[PDB]
């Protein structure tokens, strides 16, 4: 019963090359055939290829032949996936996936296409943009729109890169009744999401609202006071 | 060259009920067909393989049926945790040229809930930046189908703006749209009224919520 | 590839009899190859003795009644073997005996004409020396002095003796003559060297004589 | 029979190489691997592996007998003798049209469905003296052996015990009567050579032949066993016999694979021992399918017309 | 009559080449005619030899008419004259396994002498020659030594085992010391 | 029996020469049943040609055979170093086969007169009761030489023996020993011992001598 570990998410620029690692542990390495399955944001699984490890042979996906390679280091027990000539569309979460094959070290081999063990997934952003912390802008609580019960307000993390971004309200307390939207890619090449929390108006002016946005990539942690302005 | 089409692009159904998914294949893939389940932000999950055999440690409510070019992952009394997108994988040809289905979202169908539109103006600080961002939230609603329109000075102009629905929630099990008209500084100042028209299914009638610069 | 391997040298008393052997490596069967025996007395030409052909043996007029020739097919441990027995040896039997083979498989070949043939493969030969002498180590005598000097290696039996000079360090200008057989039935030889007259009192010359059959080894200094 | 005397050399017979090359081509259009790896070097040490991936159709490869008829300008000569070394001058030679029907069975250690020895058990060898040259045994009475994809083969303990005897006796009758004869399992090497490998139903079986080659010229092994059961295993990744390199075949599928062949001969290979006391140790051998072909063409030789 | 030298615990590769580039029959035996390992066409056959679990060839090179005989975890005793019967040719190759092992810990005071012992096979007389980090080309046939281990010798030493046109390195670490400054 | 008489007994030649050796049979040999062999000093003969003109496998083609009437001849073109030695003809026409007396083929060289030396018996030999007088002829060509012994001026018959080396591989000369043997008794009786040598290189017969006890 193996556990697959992957290399870190990498931000590569167009026309470049990226190599993602995948540590295989918890069982006999050569008894597994590993497959890379990529998935672009919003998109769905796309078969990238599979390496019949023990044999050290790997077959690939038509639309990738030439620009992709799958190799395995039996010594360190790792599998690698290399894509060269990166395009923007290559931007996706590259999954490492494996399946048991049988006493392959003994000649037995099921050569299974499905994937029983999956990796945590490694995200690769292939874009011409540059790493840059975000900028949080408070969303004035609808004081002249909603009343009587509760009012909704929030933040607007705009122009950040590469990804991803975490969000919490009031240092991490008011995480309830909040709808943090998936980021969105702007024409510039940057992303921008939004976080909101519909809370009672009678609490505007005592509980200084502050969304806590973090962006490890840029190593820029931001806090913004959402005063009922 | 094999195409795997999962007809039900989206399937809204309620917990306890029986959900059915159908994967359609180009040529015959015999029985080399597997089914996966993916939670937003998670590695897929091998449910069924070989068409009709569940993976070690998987709820018996998931039924794997089919053979040839017609497979079916039918589920008895669907479960709260059973919400996810489902994928079928074809792995019968050789050389290896495996293909995936395009998917199927097994969303929870509930009561048609109307959206409470909150229009947020562009913070002056953000305007000092060089641009303006008007956020028109659409809280808690269901059928993710919610057409929104950005009317600037009653101008149906439809362009510089970008939506973003949220996943199905936990408790409420609703969606929340988020349309954002990002204008300039010199053009934001060039327009007076900024309206956001939400035309939802659960909305008795169109609901325009706007504001005038100030 | 045919290699014929004969038995070793023998020293035999007059009146005695001897059998010499020939192992025919590369020969299938004497059903397909004839054996012809031939001998060569020292400094003499060659003389036919007899044959075995198609398993049938025979001997030339000069040897009939005195010689038996046989052959047997063998495998594994040994190749096919032929042997030659000679009875009542005398001094005029002393010679090198050669075993010889010629394929008879192809009637049209031209190596053979109704049992009379040319000889296509030869053994090394075996010396049969017929003599009443008994083994005896040599005496070594100095031949004292461009000058010449040497050693007389006298009265030994049987052959060979070997001679080097200065344990082999002096080889240029050295002549070691073939042994001669004296009236006494013992051998004698000499070995000589030519050297510059100038070094005669400056350089040391010693002849190293070895007669292995008598286990004799002498080192003789040769002085003016 | 032909009234003439000719030379024969099964160990340098050319038909062997002509059939072998045929049997290989009889394999490239019947049993095609999903992947085939083969050495590829320029000589500079470094050696890339040439990979080939083709369809892997499951076919129940069932060998058809093969005849070998001389065309024209050519004639086949057969040797006739109850005990022919197959390497020398044959007396009762005789020209034939086609050689007997031969079922090109590729296997190691045991020769299956070959041709039995008319008289008694015969053992040929290009040189019995050389502990490197395979000894091809020829059974005069075959020993049925049934293998199944279920994981094993059954053999008659009786018949196999006898056979080892009537083989062990023919051995010392060549290496020295006053010599003890022993049988041990493979010394080592590739799975295909170490076990009794062969193909059945297109499945590459690998049967452990320890119980077949652990016979001491003293004791037995029939305690609570009527039949010998070799623990066999079907492999997908195998070393090719046609040429250095591995090859992966697709897993088994037919509800059942079964074989019932005649052990008509063996391929032994005694160990040198460096002239040690009479204690010749013979072990399974083969892997060079030509010896196989040989065991069938040992008494043939095609020749050009005169 | 090729000759190869090896270091105890290392892997040596006795070669053997066929005339043409064709995978043919070959076999590796030792002086006592004990079969080490040959080939069965495309299969590798390992014989009774004690080198069994450590012997091995290079399938890949067989097609280039090459049939080596790699011996790993080499032992002094693995030293011998391994024939290679190939296509009626006997490429008898020699194998010498030497082993240089210093005595006292790599750590040795200043001045004291350093003793090196070369484990070698019987009927083998090699001539060693280490080279201090500075330059001591001190010599020692079978057992070397550094009379006075000078403090400028405390470092990597480069020995050498000469035996028939061949030689094998044996880098050794040496540490000199003091009383202190 | 058929007699084969071979011609000449010796011939001298150079590398690159063409050489002819002949053999007359005492009867006609219609079938050409004649063979030629080479023998080098110390070794077994080797068959070169059989049936008069046929070359045995492996024999250089510079060797050829010919016949006219009762005469058979071996020809050697482009004479080579390994060719020097002794050649024999053999008839196998009629039983028993018989050989010629042989022909020695040696290396041609310019004339070189012997250096001549004479050695009296040593005192050690005289002590052991015998006396040998030795005369040496060193490095001469051609091989033909005469040496006569005289004591007290009296020609010596039957008490001497000669020994000759093989032709030297490097300077193509010969060397020869002659040993005069007599009892210690007669040796001590007479005064003057002389070696007289005659050779083509010598304009006149040379005498080396000594007086006993000098
Ligand atoms: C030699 O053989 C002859 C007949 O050839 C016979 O008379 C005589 O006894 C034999 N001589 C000896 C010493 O055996
Ligand atoms: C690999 O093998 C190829 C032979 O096709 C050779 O040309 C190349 O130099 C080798 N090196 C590589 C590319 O790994
Ligand atoms: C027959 O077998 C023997 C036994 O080894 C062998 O020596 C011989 O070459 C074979 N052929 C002949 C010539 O009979
Ligand atoms: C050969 O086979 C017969 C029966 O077919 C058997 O009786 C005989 O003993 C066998 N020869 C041997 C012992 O090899
Ligand atoms: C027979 O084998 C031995 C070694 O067992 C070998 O020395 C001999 O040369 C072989 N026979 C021939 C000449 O091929
Ligand atoms: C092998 O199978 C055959 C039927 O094909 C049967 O007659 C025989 O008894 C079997 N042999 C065994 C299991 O020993
Ligand atoms: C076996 O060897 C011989 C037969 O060649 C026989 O006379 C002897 O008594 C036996 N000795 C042994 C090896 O037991
Ligand atoms: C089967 O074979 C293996 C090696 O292939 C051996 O180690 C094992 O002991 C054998 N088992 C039997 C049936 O004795
Ligand atoms: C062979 O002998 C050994 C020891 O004497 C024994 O362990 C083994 O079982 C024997 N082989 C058989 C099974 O006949
Ligand atoms: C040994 O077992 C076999 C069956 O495996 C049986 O036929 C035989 O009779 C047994 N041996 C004896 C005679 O007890
Ligand atoms: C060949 O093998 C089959 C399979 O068991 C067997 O039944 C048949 O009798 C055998 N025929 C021969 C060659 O005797
Ligand atoms: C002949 O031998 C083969 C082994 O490959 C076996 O599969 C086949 O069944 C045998 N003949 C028969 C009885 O079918
Ligand atoms: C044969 O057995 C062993 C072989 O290892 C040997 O030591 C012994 O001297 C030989 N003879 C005996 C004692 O049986
Ligand atoms: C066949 O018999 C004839 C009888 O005239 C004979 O000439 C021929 O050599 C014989 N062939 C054989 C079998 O050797
Ligand atoms: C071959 O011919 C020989 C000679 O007559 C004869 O003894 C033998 O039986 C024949 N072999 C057969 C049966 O063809």
């Amino acid at each position: 019963e193996v556990q697959l570990v992957e290399s870190g998410a990498e931000v590569k620029k167009p026309g470049s090359s990226v190599k993602v690692s995948c540590k295989a542990s918890g069982d006999t390495f050569i008894r597994y055939s590993f497959t890379w399955v990529r998935q672009a944001p919003g998109q769905g699984l796309e078969w990238m290829g599979r390496i019949i490890t023990i044999l050290d042979v790997a077959h690939y996906a038509p639309h990738l032949q030439g620009r992709v390679t799958i190799t395995a280091d039996k010594s360190t027990s790792t599998v690698y996936l290399e894509l060269r000539n990166l395009r923007s569309d290559d931007t996706a979460v590259y999954f490492c996936a494996g399946v048991y094959e049988g006493e392959a070290d003994e000649g037995e081999y099921d050569n299974n296409g499905f994937l029983k063990h999956w990796g945590q997934g490694t995200l690769v952003t292939v874009s011409s943009a540059s790493t840059k912390g975000p900028s949080v802008f408070p969303l004035a609580p609808s004081s002249k729109s909603t009343s009587g019960g509760t009012a909704a307000l929030g933040c607007l993390v705009k122009d950040y890169f590469p990804e991803p971004v975490t969000v919490s309200w009031n240092s991490g307390a008011l995480t309830s009744g909040v709808h943090t939207f998936p980021a969105v890619l702007q024409s510039s090449g940057l992303y921008s999401l939004s976080s909101v929390v519909t809370v009672p108006s009678s609490s505007l002016g005592t509980q200084t609202y502050i969304c806590n946005v973090n962006h490890k990539p840029s190593n820029t942690k931001v806090d913004k006071k959402v005063e009922p302005k | 060259d094999i195409v795997m089409t999962q007809s039900p692009a989206t399937l809204s159904v309620s917990p306890g009920e029986r959900a059915t998914l159908s994967c359609r294949a180009s040529e015959s893939v015999s029985s080399d067909l597997a089914w996966y389940q993916q939670k937003p932000g998670q590695a897929p999950r091998l449910l069924i393989y070989g068409a009709s055999t569940r993976a070690t440690g998987v709820p018996a409510r998931f039924s794997g049926s089919g053979s040839g070019a017609e497979f079916t992952l039918t589920i008895s009394s669907l479960q709260s945790e059973d919400f996810a997108v489902y994928y079928c994988q074809q792995y019968n040809n050789w050389p290896p040229r495996y293909t995936f289905g395009q998917g199927t979202r097994l969303e929870i169908k509930r009561t048609v809930a109307a959206p409470s539109v909150f229009i947020f103006p562009p913070s002056d600080e953000q305007l000092k930046s060089g641009t303006a961002s008007v956020v028109c939230l659409l809280n808690n609603f269901y059928p993710r189908e919610a057409k929104v329109q950005w009317k600037v000075d009653n101008a149906l102009q439809s362009g510089n703006s970008q939506e973003s629905v949220t996943e199905q929630d936990s408790k409420d099990s609703t969606y929340s749209l988020s349309s954002t008209l990002t204008l300039s500084k010199a053009d934001y100042e060039k327009h007076k009224v900024y309206a956001c028209e939400v035309t939802h299914q659960g909305l008795s009638s169109p609901v325009t919520k706007s504001f005038n610069r100030g | 590839q045919i290699h014929l391997v004969q038995s070793g040298t023998e020293v035999k008393k007059p009146g005695s009899s001897v059998t010499v052997s020939c192992k025919a490596y590369g020969v299938n069967t004497f059903g397909l190859y004839a054996v012809n025996w031939v001998r060569q007395a020292p400094g003499q030409s060659l003389e036919y003795i007899g044959q075995i052909w198609r398993w049938k043996s025979s001997a030339s007029h000069h040897f009939r009644g005195r010689v038996l020739i046989s052959a047997v097919d063998l495998t594994g441990s040994s190749p096919p073997i032929s042997s030659l027995e000679i009875k009542n040896l005398t001094s005029d039997d002393t010679a090198v005996y050669f075993c010889t083979t010629t394929s008879t498989y192809d009637k049209w070949s031209g190596l053979h004409h109704d049992g009379v043939m040319a000889f296509s493969s030869w053994g090394q030969g075996t010396l049969i020396s017929v003599s009443a002498a008994s083994t005896k180590g040599p005496s070594v005598f100095p031949l004292a002095p461009t000058a010449a000097l040497g050693c007389l290696v006298k009265d030994y039996f049987p052959e060979p003796v070997t001679v080097s000079w200065n344990s082999g360090a002096l080889t240029s200008g050295v002549h070691t003559f073939p042994a001669v057989l004296q009236s006494s039935g013992l051998y004698s030889l000499s070995s000589v060297v030519t050297v510059p007259s100038s070094s005669l009192g400056t350089q040391t010359y010693i002849c190293n004589v070895n007669h292995k059959p008598s286990n004799t080894k002498v080192d003789k200094r040769v002085e003016p | 029979l032909e009234n003439v005397t000719e030379n024969f050399n099964m160990w340098k017979n050319n038909m062997v190489e002509q059939m072998h090359e045929d049997i290989i081509s009889l394999w490239d259009q019947s049993l095609k691997p999903c992947v085939k790896l083969t050495p590829l070097c320029v000589g500079a040490g470094s050696c890339n592996t040439s990979v080939i991936t083709q369809a892997c159709p499951k076919v129940s490869f069932e060998p058809i007998p093969i005849h070998y008829c001389a065309p024209a300008g050519f004639a086949i000569l057969k040797c006739n003798d109850k005990k022919f070394n197959g390497t020398g001058p044959c007396t009762n030679v005789s020209t034939v049209q086609c050689t007997h029907g031969i079922r090109p069975v590729v296997s190691t250690q045991l020769l299956l469905n070959g041709s039995l020895a008319e008289e008694e058990i015969v053992i040929r060898s290009e040189n019995f003296t050389n502990n490197a040259k395979t000894i091809i045994v020829q059974l005069n009475e075959s020993v049925v052996i049934n293998c199944t994809g279920a994981g094993h083969c059954n053999l008659s303990k009786t018949q196999w015990e006898n056979t080892l005897e009537q083989i062990a006796i023919k051995l010392k009758e060549q290496f020295g009567n006053n010599k003890t004869i022993i049988f041990n399992p493979s010394s080592g090497g590739d799975p295909e050579i170490v076990t009794h490998s062969f193909n059945c139903g297109g499945e590459f079986f690998y049967c452990n032949s320890t119980q077949l080659f652990t016979w001491n010229d003293t004791r037995k092994l029939n305690n609570t066993g009527r039949n010998i059961t070799l623990p066999c295993r079907i492999k997908q990744i195998i070393n090719m016999w046609q040429e250095v390199g591995k090859a992966m075949y697709a897993p088994p599928i037919r509800g059942q694979i079964r074989c019932s062949s005649n052990i008509t001969g063996l391929l032994l290979t005694r160990d040198g021992g460096k002239d040690t006391n009479g204690t010749e140790i013979f072990r399974p051998g083969g892997g060079d399918m030509r010896d196989n072909w040989r065991s069938e063409l040992y008494k043939y030789k095609v020749v050009k017309i005169e | 009559k090729k000759v190869v030298l090896g270091k105890k615990g290392d892997t040596v590769e006795l070669t053997c080449t066929a005339s043409q580039k064709k995978s043919i029959q070959f076999h590796w035996k030792n002086s006592n005619q004990i079969k080490i390992l040959g080939n069965q066409g495309s299969f590798l056959t390992k014989g009774p030899s004690k080198l069994n679990d450590r012997a091995d060839s290079r399938r890949s090179l067989w097609d280039q008419g090459n049939f080596p005989l790699i011996i790993k975890n080499l032992k002094i005793e693995d030293s011998d004259t391994y024939i290679c019967e190939v296509e009626d040719q006997k490429e008898e190759v020699q194998l010498l396994v030497f082993g240089l092992t210093a005595n006292s810990d790599t750590h040795l005071l200043q001045g004291q002498s350093l003793t090196l012992t070369l484990e070698s096979p019987p009927g083998s007389s090699p001539s060693v020659q280490c080279r201090s980090p500075r330059g001591k080309n001190i010599q020692g046939g079978k057992t070397l030594s550094v009379s006075q281990l000078e403090l400028q010798d405390s470092g990597t030493w480069t020995c050498t085992v000469l035996q028939n046109q061949k030689k094998v390195e044996f880098k050794i670490d040496i540490v000199v010391l003091a009383f202190q400054k």
